[PDB]
RNA sequence: CGUGGUUGGUGCAGGAGUGGCGAAAUUCAAGCGCAAAGCAAACCCGUUGCUGAAUACAACCCUUCAUGUGAGUAUUGAGCC
RNA sequence: GUUUGAAAAGCACUUUGGAAAGAGAGUGAAAUAGAACCUGAAGUCGUGACAAAGACAAUGGAAGUACCUCCAUUUCAACG
RNA sequence: GAAAUGGGGUGCCCCCACCCGUCUUGAAACACGGACCAAGGAGUCAAACAGACGCGCAAGGGAGGAGAUAUGGUUGCCAG
RNA sequence: AGAUGUGGCCUGGAGGUUAGGACGAAGCUUAUGGCGUGAGCCUAAGAUGGACCGGCCUCUAGUGCAGAUCUUGGUUGGCGUAGCAAAGAUCUAACGGAGAUAUACUCAACAUGCAACGUUGGAUACUGGAGCGGGGAAGGAUUUCGUGCCAACGGCACUCGU
RNA sequence: AACGUGUCGCGAUGGAUGACUUGGCUUCCUAUUUCGUUGAAGAACGCAGUAAAGUGCGAUAAGUGGUAUCAAUUGCAGAAUCAUUC
């Protein structure tokens, strides 16, 4: 029985998750701390490359 | 060799799927303390025709000369360490080179070049 | 690893055993259970008489709509048969058990057959072809027989 | 996985259940059921996804008030002792040593420090408990388990080299204190060794009640809900026992002889 | 007057990358079924003290003659890195 | 999964059988670890020893009894 | 070297007792599913709101993305 | 039907703590009792096993089976049962073969070794030249041939064999 | 009686469970990281003293050359030297 719930509008009808038939359309941030580290490692490798400007 | 790492499944793969130049370093024996103290080297890869004494197993306290380093079976073959089959014919029994220390080295001028390389002095 | 029972005096008892006989289990069951109290020579006499069809093997457990015969009144039955392939494979085993008595030093004329046990071996797979395109099994069902026999004299 | 077959249901009219079954013939898997949580070689119920919630986010003040609470309980010697640590010979809790140990360069000299500050009874608790882990996890790069011994808090990142090799002693930096190590297991009261100048900058890091911290902007220590946490001394004080009800003479008890009823 | 190693040709020097190579200390001392085990109840006494309920077990019971403990990465005691 | 075992030491030899095998010996700590050989379940089956039992299909509940019990607990003397 | 209370095992007596699961007003059903066993086998994860309760701060609350340096470290711990 | 509570039980893993194990861990076994209302837990004995693992507090999930004409493996009653009935048919002696002519006495033989195999000879039949004749295509691809050989196959048999 | 039934001890059939795991799956990173008419990917047939499949290689065919390593390979055979290169 539906009650006093908000009218949902959840917008997930366009084959977004990878199931056995769908490649998916999905973007996950599991490499967020490793690209965080990569950009800093590559800014310290670049600050050496330009030195002393 | 650097077989031991963080991953057991990868470490235990690089041990049992090791080439025979890796299996030579892995199949090493300690030196006797009158011989460790001379060359200042603690352990040594086992060759054929160098003399050893066995330290673990039922054959502990047995001397003899290494007649085969059977690297595919991970074992060593001493002539004096053997038993007989049902026929009465004798067969050499394998020992791992952990259970064994070297009492005389078989020296060539490629083996005398490993001792100068592992010399701790 | 196979004998269910051991003899009382093992120095007066000869063993025999079949690995996988490839007779029928349900016929070597009754061929062999009938000699479980007999002497060696009275058990051998029975088998030469089942071959001559003068005495029969009583089928008491795996009988199930076999024909009833006039010779099963010896055993208090009504139905029995003459399974000649299970008979002559039990004669090869009684001859093994008495050869194993002679090399122990025993008289085979004094051996009472203690302990007959027949058990089912692993079955063997073939195939029969039924109607309408069906294929359905055609198994073999062989057996394991074991016996010792203990000497009872004087 | 479990779905890479071309299986279809045989429908109805054969005496077989209505599930998808492997197409083809000539093999032992042909005709076998597929595509369900109960078929073998089929797919699991609700197959797991990488977009599960793995990481959690905790409020910044509520992470600070949990690091402070586990750090307050290391000063209590009753809670450090009821958590496993063998602090029976330790001089004081909170133990504080000088900064000469941040220049040791041999592990044999760091081991004589723990023998002298009597924190070697908790390193020798961790060495004994080294065993092989029970279960599946030792196939999964988790072979050995030990206990958590003493934490050693340094003022900064240096001077660790004599202490890195001791099995059992944990190192820490006071500018970055982890709650995973100050209360491991969820249980407060880690034994901590606290060098001199890591202990003299612990008011700049966390502040006081009336004075904020320099490191953590705007963070004063949270106010105590009770000024005096000893609520049984209130229950037994002479000005609370003054206003209590007088304990009246109660009724005489029963007997082995029953009652008339 | 300077400059260009991204003008072409000739040369040469360091580095990185790559590949080989490269460390410490017990097979320490107890012997075998049974103490190669324990107790001394936070710590400390203790680098010390006294301690054997397997005079074991081996299948209905007792007796007679037999068999039976693989390898110490365990235990305990010293010493190390 | 080939994972027998620490190591093939993978059962020499004897005599029954045409052989498969069997009965002994032997190796090994273990062979009821003997070769797709660690563990060896349930279901099902054989065998030895027993308990019985009419036809109420069986199972089941309650309450006693008869016989059994490599089970537990308690008691052995001016004491339970 | 046994006695005594139990527990367990197998029968027996008198008594009581319809086959389980399911849909259904109603199943012991002449209503479906059901020979045995092992091993698998079905309310999960994410997203948006809501309410209950736990916790922090409160006219304020809290990020997120990203920087920064302990770490310009480390096989690893440390994707914290 | 349904809701809820449970310092309520159980399983895999993770963080902590506290302990077990070659003087025998997990697993398995049960006329092994104990105790819990119960889910269950624990002890004992294995004449079982042979190296790992328990308890408590938290965290986590591919976490509890009796049935879905449930999935996969195995087993079972039916059951030594239905059957192995078209295409006429085999008999004999000698050889071969382990396949016999196989017997505890005081027994002459029958009444206590039956059945079944191959080869050559002989007898008897059959196919009946739109052939169980002799060659080819398609299809097959060593089934051809000699020699050994009988585990499994040739739904009976085999000493024979595609 | 015989069949049958039940209970225990021992055997069989069966291949679960536990322990083990050179495998999968998932995530993250590092590059002078991206094939072919100079014949690629794929397909076929061969190659060992012994060799079916697989692996490796191509009539130089389970490999030739060079560097590093420093005494094997091994199921059984075969093999100058038993080792600063050769
Ligand atoms: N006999 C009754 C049945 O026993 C069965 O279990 C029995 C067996 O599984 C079990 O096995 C015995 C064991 O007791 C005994 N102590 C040692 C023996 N190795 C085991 O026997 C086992 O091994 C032998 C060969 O080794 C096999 O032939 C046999 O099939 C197998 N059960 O003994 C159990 C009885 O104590 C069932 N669990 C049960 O359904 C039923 O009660
Ligand atoms: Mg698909
Ligand atoms: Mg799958
Ligand atoms: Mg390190
Ligand atoms: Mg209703
Ligand atoms: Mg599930
Ligand atoms: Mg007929
Ligand atoms: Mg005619
Ligand atoms: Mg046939």
């Amino acid at each position: 029985p539906k009650g006093n719930n908000a009218i949902p509008h959840v917008h997930q009808k366009k084959h977004w998750n990878p199931c056995s038939s769908q490649k998916g359309n999905v973007k996950v941030f599991l490499n967020q701390p490793a690209q965080k580290h990569r950009r800093r490692r590559l800014r310290l490798l670049k600050a050496k490359k330009v030195f002393p400007r | 060799a650097s077989i031991k790492c963080g991953s057991r499944r990868k470490a235990r793969r690089a041990h049992f799927q090791a080439p025979s130049h890796v299996r030579r370093v892995l199949m090493s024996a300690p030196l006797s303390k009158e011989l460790r103290a001379k060359y200042n080297v603690r352990a040594m890869p086992v060759r054929k025709d160098d003399e050893v004494i066995v330290k673990r197993g039922t054959f502990k306290g047995r001397e003899g000369k290494v007649t085969a380093c059977y690297r595919l079976k991970w074992v060593i073959l001493i002539d004096k360490v053997n038993r007989e089959k049902a026929n009465g014919s004798t067969v050499a029994v394998g020992i791992h080179p952990s259970n064994v220390e070297i009492t005389k080295l078989k020296l060539t001028h490629h083996r005398k070049s490993i001792l100068e390389r592992k010399d701790r002095s | 690893t196979h004998y269910s029972r051991k003899p009382q005096v093992s120095s007066k008892s000869a063993k025999a055993k079949v690995s996988d006989l490839r007779c029928h289990y349900k016929n070597t069951f009754e061929t062999a259970n009938v000699i479980n109290g007999m002497p060696l020579r009275k058990a051998q006499q029975l088998y030469r008489q089942v071959l001559a069809k003068t005495r029969c093997i009583p089928f008491k457990r795996y009988n199930g709509k076999i024909g009833r015969t006039a010779q099963a009144k010896e055993w208090g039955q009504t139905k029995g048969r003459w399974p000649r392939k299970s008979v002559v494979a039990m004669m090869s085993l009684l001859k093994n058990a008495e050869a194993n008595a002679i090399e122990k030093g025993l008289d085979p004329n004094q051996m009472v057959i203690k302990h007959v046990q027949v058990d089912q071996a692993a079955r063997m797979r073939r195939r029969t072809y039924r109607a309408h395109g069906r294929i359905t099994p055609y198994m073999c069902s062989p057996c394991h027989v074991q016996l010792f026999m203990s000497e009872k004299k004087e | 996985s479990g779905m890479n077959h071309s299986a279809h249901s045989w429908g109805t009219g054969r005496a077989v259940a209505r599930i998808p079954r492997i197409s083809g013939g000539g093999t032992s898997t042909s005709g076998a059921g597929a595509f369900g949580n109960m078929c073998r070689g089929g797919r699991m119920f609700a197959p797991t996804k990488i977009f599960r919630r793995w990481h959690r986010k905790i409020n910044l003040h509520q992470k600070r008030f949990a690091v402070v609470s586990a750090l307050a309980a290391s000063s209590v010697p009753s809670l450090v002792m009821s958590r496993g640590h063998r602090i029976d010979n330790v001089p004081e809790v909170p133990l504080v040593v000088e900064d000469s140990i941040q220049g040791y360069e041999k592990t044999k000299e760091a081991m004589a420090f723990l023998k002298a500050i009597a924190a070697i009874d908790d390193v020798n608790r961790v060495n004994d408990s080294r065993e092989i882990r029970a279960g599946r996890g030792k196939m999964r790069n988790r072979r050995y388990v030990a206990r958590r011994g003493p934490m050693l808090v340094m003022p900064n990142n240096k001077g660790t080299r004599a202490f890195r090799n001791i099995f059992g002693l944990d190192l820490a930096n006071v500018s970055a204190l982890n709650l995973l190590h100050l209360a491991p297991g969820g249980h407060v009261g880690r034994f901590v060794i606290w060098t001199k100048s890591a202990f003299e900058q612990l008011d700049k890091i966390f502040g006081t009640f009336t004075e904020a911290s320099a490191v953590k902007k705007g963070f004063t220590l949270p106010a105590p809900m009770l000024t005096n946490t000893d609520v049984t001394r209130i229950m037994q004080s002479e000005e609370v026992r003054r206003v209590l009800k007088p304990k009246k003479l109660q009724a005489k008890k029963a007997s082995r002889y029953q009652t008339p009823t």
